């Protein structure tokens, strides 16, 4: 009591609500600022 | 080498060697690689063996 440990768990088993359940998050960050361009996206070729 | 608006660049050119070091006969610069270094380049230094 009034000493709480700063973190708990996410006890996750394969029975839950959809609420519960462990969804997987990834998020990607980008940086779109005049900066030489390092990532690309795939440019596509063709024939000739 | 040089450093305009970062991406450096880098050329290179190996002669064998005549009876002169540094001679005087033309002698073109191929680019070797360029890639975007970006940062404040002001001072140089070499590396020994
Ligand atoms: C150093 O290089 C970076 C690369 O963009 C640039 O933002 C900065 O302005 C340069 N330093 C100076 C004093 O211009």
């Amino acid at each position: 009591p009034n000493c709480y440990f700063p973190l708990q768990s996410y006890g996750f088993r394969p029975t839950y609500g959809v609420g519960h359940q462990p969804y997987r998050v990834v998020v990607l960050s980008f940086e779109l600022l005049h900066a030489p361009a390092t990532v690309c996206g795939p440019k596509k070729s063709t024939n000739l | 080498f040089k450093n305009i608006d970062g991406y450096f660049k880098i050329y290179s050119k190996h002669t064998p060697i005549i009876g002169r070091d540094f001679p005087q006969g033309f002698s073109a610069l191929e680019p070797l690689v360029d890639l975007p270094i970006g940062i404040n380049i002001t001072r140089f230094q070499t590396l020994l063996a």
